[PDB]
């Protein structure tokens, strides 16, 4: 037989695996399993309601309990140990006669507010009623009430319909890292709530929506819109950061209703941030969808497809061949960025680009702009060395890490950067290049610790490669390196942290800016999806054309607007922090006249009068095969090759100036959120 | 592609090109539940739909918009791979993301802190 | 009358297909009367449609797969030879018929 | 009178004052024929809406 | 001296192998023992090393407008590499 | 007369390579034979005196795309004499042929062709295999799991052509599949 769910189960030894009896059969499990993983493991699924497998263990609900041959009364299996020999019961008359007692129990005060409820479809009470629980309600007296209490602009709360598992606590005390949430009073009238009116401000307060294993805690933006079996559930990957965190889109019709986690152990780990969930709101609203040119009076006008395109081709055939510049946006694709990048090196120029960490970074090595430790490799970190970086608003799932690491082997972090606020206990080390100098040399206090960890990791952030020492700054961080050894063979520390979705992609391919002043003495600005970038720099004469989804302030400077597809449209390959290629299946249909980015550039390159040779998506990724072609092996873990060694010996000076924030609103980041109208009132009541 | 039943099938050549996604649905993350696992659906990547301009109901050209999410389900890889080869269409398969069971224990709740260090 | 049993080799496949075509072609004839296709089409034109058919789909080599293909055939010819079909059908299936591909689908709709 | 929505028509309608802590709506006169029973604590200073009939109900006394 | 005109002649120089295989140790070698230099004699010039599973040993260069040519180093001492990068180095432009 | 005596009675009676499957419960008797020995087992049953199986009640075909053999072709029989019914089950896939037995059950035609119509399975030695419920020039078998539910094609009547014509179907409103499937199952 095979684990429910198929969970794998990892032994580090065959010689610590005890043996027990789940229903007569023989399974093997490991010394500190309780018994209700060894049932998990023999195909069994025992019910709960306040066990989750990333909490900590409060066997409060009483739904697992099972009989036991060594024991008077039922055990309560999430939380009891397995032994060596034991004989586990779940089907017996005194397990089930537990399971309907305690579900005549858990729906004794419950309101009958089966059809108003937003878990209607999707309810562990109820389903677990069904299945596990009895049919007949011997309760006739009168039920318990509380009143409902605002924790933002994001949960809805009801908590007449409260089990008090207290899932939300442990999770806002474990995972979330905000101590605001938890259970106020005695005895039934216990309730959960923060005491003082206030709303929950962290970044991943959204996921106690998830965990809620009844309707107390629902999406408020996500009331009363659908239920879960009108929604055709796609599973796509993120493009908010570039963690890449797995989602699952649900839509009803062209439209995306909600998104919600996937499981990936490697990158997410069943969460997902505020800014991931609640961005579908965007996807809707400022929709670019018809290509457009300006007008003599300066208004834009809704022209045809072939149009535009003769306008765009007719304008670049007029500028010189290096005044020519093209920027990806932060939420392209990888084929599309290849495409562009062809089409502009066709054309006789060299400037392509990315939206943020393209300021001249040399992406020659691959170890130089990667998580080189994986995100589940942080776990076995001791010491974190964050070097201008704040991850809790740059990648907020690495820093859900970084704080299960910290909570559990009592690992220390030591920041290096502007003043913020963490999750975790840490220590200012300093606030920039003098710090790192500092720790260089010696004789500082948390050198010791460093030099003292098995497994220290430095994660140096993307913000640090826009400065103008970026050289100096990186040659002293892997002096620090290898000073205090934290890259050898059996386990590598040296981390870098990249913000955008597309900035992996952009690097392996080659998409590096080669002059630093090159979009002042630009004449034709492909601006490809890039809203980020400030239009202010770009001259008065240039001409600039737009492809993206959204409007921003790069609409209000461009020439002609060629719409495009969001990352929910189309089929597309984005890499992570750490090298992991992914691909984004499409759910909805793409609205207006918008096509694919890499169709848009290729189209424009055939009426420019330059031919590419290839015509179809699988083409472009046969291109890309020779440039990365790790970004068409797909789903492979693949470590770097080459350590910082090979670098060459640069003897820059260090600048003076402290290292700046690049994230000031985690809510309005790319143009997806900017158009939301969730993320504005999040932003202006979440947000001090 | 050996897709000689997808010729003496009755689906048309236009519709025999189609490239499909094969792949296991995971669990939902509101549920504890395990119970719809384990089987492997083919993805048809139907996504052409619009608006009826008369009710604002959702409009479809494509036959195959439900087939793969309502009757064509199949209990392994290997099943839903073969009949993708016999009739013909692209595929493209996506192994699961599966749970991995840690150690975890009720008494790691109450763990000493240590001595207390003046540090 | 009955279905022939299953063939065994390639050789056996070919020869039903030379018989069904063979079938077909006597078959034409009739078709010309039954419809009035005197004046509508050549009486080789359809001989080469048929012939067309059965050459695109000669990469077959499953004698399986060829029967199943023969008995469909047989079958779709059988119902041509009754009135059971409209007259503008078999002439909407049984006749004989500048930038880039990729630029004038994507004039066309985002979905190739 | 139809150009009352419904909003604005269940909103004129005055809360029902309720001497206890908690009311028990059902939302008719017979239990059979209104909504399943909806248990309202009135532990607040607004009145308390009924989330089947738009009904409020306020606590009479204290 | 053709070391130290890579980046006259060309524009990016990319060179694709694989980790874990006995046929791009050769390349591997090259790699570890001249991309220092290289690099350092030509600052400007993107020489990007990029690996996979299952990659041929190859040496790319884009040229002054999109020209790439690309040779297979897959049957090639370290020496002969170094030799066929003199050749496009050399003859490409 | 009773699923206890035929069990044992076609147990020691029936040939051995014939059935390789025999369920005995409440719900039917069932027999499991290649599709080789259908026709020889069928006549078997049909003139053997203590199970005189003399009306075949219907053929249905189950649509498997899991399995190698795809269909499951089900002989539901009667025996008035003996007051009992037997369940024959056989599989093949789209491209074999399994005999008819419309030799020894005259009323087997109509659900062979029915049969054929529905899932494309072909049957030797009938006398006529032809559509028998679908559309003249139907195109695909409906019954199987892989065809879509409103087909592929749709009929309206075209004026400029005089005609009632066929198009690719385009639904107004697509039929919504609601996912009701419990996790606690
Ligand atoms: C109005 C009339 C109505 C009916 C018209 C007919 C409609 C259906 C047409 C039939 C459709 C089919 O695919 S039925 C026929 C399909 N069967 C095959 O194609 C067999 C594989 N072909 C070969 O073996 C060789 O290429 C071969 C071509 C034999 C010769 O070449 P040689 O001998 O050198 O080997
Ligand atoms: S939480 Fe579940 S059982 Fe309670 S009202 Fe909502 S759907 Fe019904
Ligand atoms: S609000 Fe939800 S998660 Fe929190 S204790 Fe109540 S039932 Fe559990
Ligand atoms: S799941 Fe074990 S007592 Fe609640
Ligand atoms: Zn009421």
């Amino acid at each position: 037989r095979n684990p429910v769910g198929g969970a794998r189960v990892h032994f580090s030894n065959p010689e610590d695996a005890i043996e027990v009896f789940v229903d007569g059969y023989a399974v093997k499990v490991p010394k500190g399993f309780t018994v209700l993983q060894a049932c998990e493991v023999a195909g069994v699924d025992i019910p709960r309601f306040c066990y989750h497998s990333r909490l900590s263990i409060a066997g409060n609900c009483r739904m697992c309990l099972v009989e036991v041959e060594k024991s008077p009364k039922p055990v309560a299996s999430c939380a009891m140990p397995a032994l060596p020999g034991m004989k586990i019961k779940t089907d017996t008359p005194i397990a089930k006669k537990a399971r309907e007692g305690v579900m005549e129990f858990l729906l004794m005060n419950h309101p009958l507010d089966c059809p108003i409820c937003d878990q209607g479809g999707e309810c562990d009470l109820q389903d677990q009623s069904m299945a596990f629980g009895s049919d007949r309600g011997r309760f006739t007296e009168m039920k318990r009430s509380v009143v409902d209490k605002n924790l933002g602009p994001l949960v809805k709360t009801v908590m007449t319909r409260c089990i008090q598992c207290t899932r939300c606590v442990r999770f806002a005390s474990e995972v979330a890292g905000v101590q605001d949430l938890g259970i106020l009073g005695r005895g039934s009238g216990e309730e959960i709530g923060t005491y003082v009116e206030k709303l929950m401000t962290s970044e991943l307060s959204g996921n106690v929506i998830d965990i809620c294993p009844v309707g107390a805690l629902t999406s408020k933006p996500f009331a009363f819109k659908a239920r879960n079996w009108e929604l055709k559930a796609t599973e796509t990957i993120d493009v908010s950061d570039a963690v890449g965190s797995n989602i699952r889109v649900d839509s009803r019709g062209p439209e995306v209703m909600r998104i919600i986690p996937r499981l990936n152990e490697d990158i997410n780990e069943e969460w997902i941030s505020d800014k991931t969930r609640f961005c579908y709101d965007g996807l809707k609203r400022q929709r670019l969808s018809d290509p457009m040119i300006r007008d003599s009076d300066g208004r834009f006008k809704a022209v045809s497809w072939r149009d535009a395109l003769a306008v765009v081709g007719d304008i670049i055939h007029q500028v010189k061949p290096d005044e020519i510049v093209g920027v990806a946006g932060q939420l392209s694709d990888a084929e599309s960025m290849m495409v562009l990048k062809d089409f502009v090196n066709r054309m006789g120029s060299d400037n392509v680009w990315c939206e943020g960490t393209a300021a001249g970074v040399d992406a020659d090595l691959r170890y130089s702009y990667l998580m080189n430790t994986s995100i589940s490799g942080l776990e076995n970190a001791d010491l974190f060395l964050l070097i201008g970086t704040q991850p809790r608003v740059e990648a907020a799932m690495v820093n859900a890490r970084i704080c299960k690491t910290v909570r559990a082997s009592n690992a220390k972090v030591g920041y290096v950067g502007p003043p913020a606020e963490f999750n975790y206990d840490c220590k200012h080390l300093g606030t920039g290049p003098d710090t790192l100098k500092e720790i260089a040399e010696g004789r500082h206090p948390f050198c010791t610790a460093l030099k003292n960890a098995k497994n220290p990791a430095i994660i140096v952030g993307a913000g640090l490669f826009n400065r103008t020492d970026k050289n100096a700054i990186l040659s002293s961080v892997e002096s620090i390196a290898q000073a205090n050894n934290v890259v050898r063979p059996d386990w590598n520390g040296l981390n870098f942290l990249l913000q955008y979705a597309a900035q992996a992609a952009a690097l392996d391919l080659g998409l590096i800016q080669q002059s630093a002043k090159a979009l002042e003495s630009a004449k034709f600005v492909y601006l490809m999806g890039a809203d980020d970038v400030n239009v202010d720099k770009i001259p008065k004469d240039a001409f600039v054309v737009y492809q993206g989804h959204h409007g921003d302030k790069a609409v209000y400077r461009a020439n002609v607007i060629l719409p495009a597809s969001a990352f929910t449209e189309k089929e597309g390959t984005y890499e992570n922090t750490e090298g992991f290629t992914q691909q984004t299946v499409p759910a909805v249909p793409t609205v207006g006249d918008a096509r694919d980015d890499w169709k848009i550039v290729r189209a424009l390159s055939e009426v420019s009068g330059v031919k590419l040779p290839y015509n179809s998506i699988e083409g472009v990724r046969s291109r890309i095969k020779s440039v990365a072609p790790n970004l068409v092996h797909t789903d492979e873990r693949e470590p770097a090759a080459f350590g910082p060694s090979l670098k060459p010996e640069c003897k820059e000076a260090m600048s003076t100036t402290p290292f700046q924030t690049v994230v000031e609103n985690f809510y309005m980041t790319n143009s997806i959120t900017r158009a939301s109208k969730i993320m504005a009132q999040c932003s202006a009541v979440l947000l001090k | 592609k050996r897709g000689e039943i997808g010729k003496v099938s009755g689906i048309p050549e236009e519709h025999l090109s189609r490239k499909v996604i094969i792949y296991s649905p995971a669990r939902t993350a509101t549920q504890s539940g395990s119970g719809k696992l384990g089987k492997w659906k083919i993805n048809f990547v139907s996504t052409l739909k619009w608006e009826n301009p008369l009710m604002g109901w959702t409009s479809t050209g494509d036959p195959y918009a439900n087939v793969g999410d309502s009757a064509l389900a199949f209990d392994s890889e290997e099943a839903a791979k073969s009949f993708a080869e016999r009739h013909g269409w692209d595929y493209k398969v996506k192994k699961p993301n599966t749970p991995l069971l840690k150690v975890k224990s009720y008494s790691d709740n109450f763990k000493w802190k240590g001595n207390p260090q003046p540090e | 009358i009955g279905v022939p049993p299953n063939s065994a080799n390639l050789t056996e496949a070919r020869r039903r297909v030379f018989d069904f075509f063979r079938a077909a072609c006597r078959s034409i004839p009739t078709i010309m009367d039954i419809y009035n296709l005197q004046d509508v089409v050549a009486p080789s034109q359809l001989r080469y449609a048929i012939s067309a058919q059965i050459r695109n789909n000669a990469h077959i080599t499953d004698p399986k797969v060829i029967d199943l293909l023969i008995f469909k055939g047989m079958e779709e010819l059988t119902d041509i030879v009754d009135h059971a079909k409209q007259r503008h059908h078999i002439i909407g299936q049984y006749v004989v018929g500048g930038k880039t591909d990729f630029l004038k689908n994507f004039y066309t709709s985002n979905y190739f | 009178r139809s150009k009352k929505s419904p909003m604005e028509l269940i909103s004129e309608v005055p809360p029902i004052k309720v001497d206890g802590r908690i009311v028990a709506c059902e939302g008719d006169t017979n239990p059979a024929l209104g909504h399943p029973i909806e248990f309202i604590c009135l532990d607040l200073n607004e009145p308390a809406i009924c989330k089947y009939c738009g009904l409020r109900y306020v606590q009479d006394h204290h | 001296a053709w070391r130290g005109s890579i980046s006259k002649s060309m524009k990016e120089l990319r060179i694709l192998l694989c980790q874990s295989s006995p046929a791009s140790a050769p390349t591997r070698t090259f790699v570890e023992k001249n991309y220092k230099d290289l690099k350092s004699l030509n600052p400007k010039l993107p020489i990007l090393i990029r690996e996979c599973s299952g990659v041929q040993p190859q040496m790319w260069a884009r040229y002054d407008m999109g020209v790439e040519r690309c040779v297979n180093l897959d049957g090639l001492t370290e020496p002969q590499i170094l030799k066929a990068l003199e050749n496009l180095v050399k003859s490409g432009a | 007369m009773d699923n206890q005596f035929i069990f044992k009675y076609s147990w020691e009676t029936l040939p051995k390579k014939w059935v390789k499957k025999m369920e005995r419960s409440e719900h039917g008797n069932r027999f499991d034979t290649n599709t080789d020995y259908l026709f020889q087992l069928l006549c078997f049953l049909k003139l053997h005196t203590y199970t005189r199986v003399q009306v075949l009640i219907d053929i249905c075909g189950v649509d498997y795309p899991s399995r190698k053999r795809r269909f499951e072709v089900v002989y539901n029989l009667l025996s008035t004499r003996y007051n009992s019914r037997i369940r024959v089950q056989t599989s093949a896939d789209e491209v074999t042929r399994i005999s008819s037995v419309v030799s020894l059950f005259p009323s087997a035609g109509w659900w062979e062709r029915e049969v054929w119509d529905m899932f494309g399975v072909s049957f030797i030695n009938h006398p006529d295999l032809r559509r028998i419920l679908t559309d003249y020039g139907f195109e695909g078998h409906p019954l199987r799991k892989d065809f879509p539910l409103s087909g592929y094609v749709q009929v309206r009547y075209d004026d400029p052509e005089k005609r009632v014509v066929s198009e690719p179907i385009e639904m107004t409103q697509e039929f919504r599949y609601f996912d009701f499937a419990s996790p606690w199952e």
